[PDB]
């Protein structure tokens, strides 16, 4: 399918509240780079998403050197130790309601589990 | 080699372990990386574990040398054995 | 695997090559490193060769991402083929 | 085998900027203080300890790239600029003007080093 | 890079994976090795798993080539997809 | 820390064939002769030296695959067959019936080892 | 690490060096392999050099252990220092 | 182009005389596996050739474990030390008169150089 949506503007602490509520939204600038693009699967979208993030000066500076390297190859950045859950140690993309960036958010593993659990 | 404690690693050897982790960070998957990370968490015994690598304090350099410095100061402040010297 | 042209490398793969070079940077000797550096100079074709790695301009980030970005811009500016896409 | 001696000289934020000229760059005084009276198995051992101390000196380390600092941290000499290399000699070398007297030791590029020993 | 299906591996690439396992075989610990072995068991889907590596039948060669050949024949015999071609 | 003692027992071309039964396989006599009166820092040290000697014994090494011989050569226990593993314990273990008395040491699969310690 | 002489390598460490060479044997190119091979030739000082690896004598096993045995016997027969022990 | 030719039968010492005259010929059994196959370049043919060799029981047994591994990934086996020449340390394929297996032979680097030199 194709990526659609506008996303939202974010500050210098974009994923600051990824472990609360529904997490952080897709940054508008990132949505502008992925919009109207086709992806074989959501996993492909996830990979492209993170790669785009590492190319955005304002967002990349919000991550350590090791996490930027991960995003650069399409992998999700590692979360803080306190936010992991078992072997799930990297940020995950949650579908609120599959390429509608306005229905996608970035959440920590711990929060992601709580969401689908009613919390 | 993957020693059992910080006392078996000279500062330089620990840096080599960090660069191996940096290499796995960019590998296709995290299968090998996560094993190296568990080992890092195990031997450092720092409460923040991997955060030392992925969420460095702003009071020090985000680099292998900075990571070694923080571990060194923390282990000294807690009366734990330091790197091999 | 070591290709022979930038056009065989995706930006991601090139980063992996840069990570391999960083690992050998901390190896006991430069035997392997120097071979990886010759390959880098050969495929990049940038006049300053290894300077992109060890002496990055201040107008760019000293990181694998910065290195790839500068190569990408320099090659495009000189009409040479870019990273695999 | 012997002990390191000497006081070295003060340096600025462009320490190795002239490593490719005259006798090159001197051993920084702060570095000399950390190596003085230390015993080394060989000069190669001194060289490793030397670069390692350089990587720990805030003012000096900031003068190098991330990749070069990693080299010094494990005791390897930093890579020179491409224009200062000589064949397979691509890293800064330590030159003795007159074995562990830090005041007779300087840092030079391989290119310059070769010319020094050939009356240039 | 560690794929997730035999169909992603050419016979050559699979041999490289077997060589990586042989290298970890002689490593100080089995931390990395065991992860590579789990992956091998997962993608091959052969009931005897690691036995193909450590306990090869006598009717075949104890070598990377023999391992690939047996997997190839066993998978084909069971209608499962073969190595990338 | 201590010295290895014991004579071990003679074995055939199927040494570990019964490592998954009773008390397992005994320390081969030829192996005991090579380790007797040797001093070891710890039992783990004995274990490494043990497997290494096994890799050097022509008659025993031929009983293992190329991959398993490489393991023993560096002092690691050979991998067991898949059917004899127990969770993450996938290599032969050394069991003490009654620390360096080779006549009280035997080789057992992890599966069997666990049952031995649970009255089985 | 790549030591300078056989005396710096324990038998096990030398085997690890051989498995690294086995891994490079199957790599896409021989860039890294040939550097490891030159190192092997240099430290062993055996007149047949790489033949020990690629053309093993029929009087011994074609394996890392057999290679170490031959080197060991040759260096002893020639009054040269042996592996670290 | 396509591979053509019959090749010739060889003994248990196929490359025994690769350092003499024009070297060793393409084994008939190997020619039967490559005949009528297309290759993007000679380098592709070279890679396929060596891979085929490692699959032939009668030929592979003529090589050490390390050399079989090389051929298995399409690389030429290393020659004996005495037969190398500078950085050319692996067997090379010589064109006698580019996919005619009857015009192709396996030679050592040292011999290959001498051939094109009139020796
Ligand atoms: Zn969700
Ligand atoms: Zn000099
Ligand atoms: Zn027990
Ligand atoms: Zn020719």
């Amino acid at each position: 399918g194709k990526a659609t949506g506008k996303g939202k503007p974010v500050n210098n602490k974009w994923l600051n509240n990824a472990g609360k509520d529904l997490g952080s939204p897709v940054p508008d600038r990132i949505a502008n780079k992925l919009r109207d693009k086709e992806f074989k699967s959501f996993d492909d979208f996830r990979k492209k998403f993170w790669e785009e993030v590492s190319k955005d000066p304002e967002l990349s500076k919000q991550f350590s050197r090791n996490n930027n390297d991960r995003m650069k190859v399409g992998k999700a950045p590692k979360t803080r130790t306190q936010d992991v859950s078992g072997k799930r140690t990297s940020f995950e993309l949650h579908h609120e309601k599959v390429y509608d960036m306005d229905d996608i958010s970035v959440v920590t593993p711990k929060r992601h589990i709580d969401i689908h659990r009613g919390k | 080699e993957l020693k059992n404690s910080i006392s078996d690693y000279t500062e330089a050897e620990f840096v080599q372990l960090l660069k191996e982790i940096e290499k796995e960070n960019v590998a296709a998957t995290d299968d090998v990386l996560d094993v190296l990370l568990e080992h890092f968490v195990k031997i450092t015994e720092h409460p923040d574990g991997t955060d030392l690598i992925y969420y460095p304090s702003d009071n020090r350099d985000d680099s292998p040398e900075g990571i070694v410095k923080e571990i060194k100061e923390w282990r000294a402040a807690n009366g734990k054995p330091g790197f091999k010297q």
